[PDB]
């Protein structure tokens, strides 16, 4: 799962 | 409101003890509270608000994803039937969810993001905006999915413009929308290339505009550059 | 109850979807159906109950010795007065939790302790009534806090007469709750040379009943073994 | 703190 902030 | 009579500054004062506590729930209902006083937020408010709901939020998205993988798995041939709960509980945690985006959002059209004039606060709200469309359009399957995720597309794409025009290729605020947006594109648009396209652009730009900023600054922008390139790193 | 339409074999399977998610709060709540419909539990389904409110009343203790550590702090001689909000925010987890407490004790006391009897069973539900006394006791501060610690050491001592009596050395449950009842000589009644004595006793009791048991038995014992090993190592 | 079970 990509990263998000 | 639950929260009516509590003090605008005793609820910013018991969020923050919330979160030491890892009461994230707690402190999403504070900080609704808290914005439900009608006064604009600070910066240290916004993220606040933020923190609260997107541990509370991930920790469904988590749930989502393990019921349903077991769901998907439970419609392959060969797999016994077990009955209706795999999908009531799914459905349920669903709902909840649903239900958490559906108040963020409410936050925000009602009325923090009209409210919001300067490009970081209004560039953070219609960040927020998108990524809670964006997780609607994650569990979404029917009619209004297209909707949905053009709400989510159109939110980061105001934010995107007034972003571009208004702060520093370094501003976080500004790479962490760029990284949302992102994961948008590869995860829910179905362009991948667009994606990365974006990831690397924003990186690149961020690069040449490190030279400008303190160590502290240069910090915090290099974090959410990291970011940027373990995605590019996923994807390519 | 709000689980009284749904069928027993579907809130166990639900609970088990809930265990899988980490969703321990709707794994309580399924639980507390089942427990509601009436019937005896089975040694899985009296797991599942026991992993489900462990895990929530878990998370509670944790908040609250995060906000009772701050308060502690905040009525030190130099300390700036910050107003009411850390006792209220710290009362309210701890409403919350002996709330949990009180739900727990009375599907114990209506009527799953009543209705058992089998040692293992018998022994498993009187362990519980000791530790969910443990918690009240914990945060007791007034006039019941002699009553509570009480509740708890006689629930304890049931249990250890009939585990001593029926059960095996090396018995997990027998074993689980030497444990339990050796934290709270340690840790409520302030009775440490009673923990380590038990500690002690219950460990060697177990090593030379080890030679009894199949692999798997032995894999069984020895993890909650160690255990005791540990909190003997943390106190000697 | 101590392990319980
Ligand atoms: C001043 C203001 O309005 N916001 C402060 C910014 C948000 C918080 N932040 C971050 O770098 C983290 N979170 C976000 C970054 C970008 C957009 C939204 C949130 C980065 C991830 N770790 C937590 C803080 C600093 C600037
Ligand atoms: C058959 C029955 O009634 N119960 C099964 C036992 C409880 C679960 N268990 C354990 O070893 C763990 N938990 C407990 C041990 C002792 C008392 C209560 C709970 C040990 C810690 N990890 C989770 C399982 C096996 C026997
Ligand atoms: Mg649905
Ligand atoms: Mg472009
Ligand atoms: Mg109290
Ligand atoms: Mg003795």
């Amino acid at each position: 799962f990509p990263a998000t902030v | 409101g639950a929260m009516g009579s509590m003090e605008r500054a005793s609820l910013i004062q018991k969020a923050k003890l919330a979160e030491q506590a890892e009461r994230y729930e707690d402190m999403a209902a504070f900080m609704k509270g808290a914005v439900e006083k009608g006064e604009e937020l600070s910066c240290e408010e916004r993220n606040l608000l933020s923190v609260a709901y997107k541990n509370v939020v991930g920790g469904q998205r988590a749930a989502w994803r393990v019921l349903s993988s077991i769901e998907q798995k439970s419609n392959e041939e060969g797999s016994e039937e077990k009955g209706p709960e795999v999908r009531e509980y799914r459905e349920k945690v669903e709902t909840e969810l649903q239900g958490v985006c559906d108040t963020v959002l409410g936050l925000l059209d009602s009325h923090l993001i009209k409210e919001a004039g300067d490009a970081e606060s209004r560039v953070f709200y219609l960040k927020m905006k998108g990524d809670y469309y964006r997780y609607l359009a994650e569990v979404a399957t029917g009619d209004d999915k297209k909707r949905i995720i053009d709400s989510a597309r159109s939110a980061y794409q105001e934010a995107m413009d007034i972003s571009k025009k208004e702060m520093p290729p370094t501003n976080p605020i500004r790479l962490g929308l760029a990284l949302n947006f992102s994961v948008f594109h590869y995860e829910i648009a179905n362009s991948p290339e667009e994606a990365i396209s974006l990831a690397k652009t924003t990186f690149d730009e961020a690069m040449a505009d490190l030279h400008t900023l303190s160590e502290d600054s240069y910090k915090d922008s290099t974090l959410i550059m990291q970011l940027l390139r373990d995605n590019l790193t996923l994807w390519t």
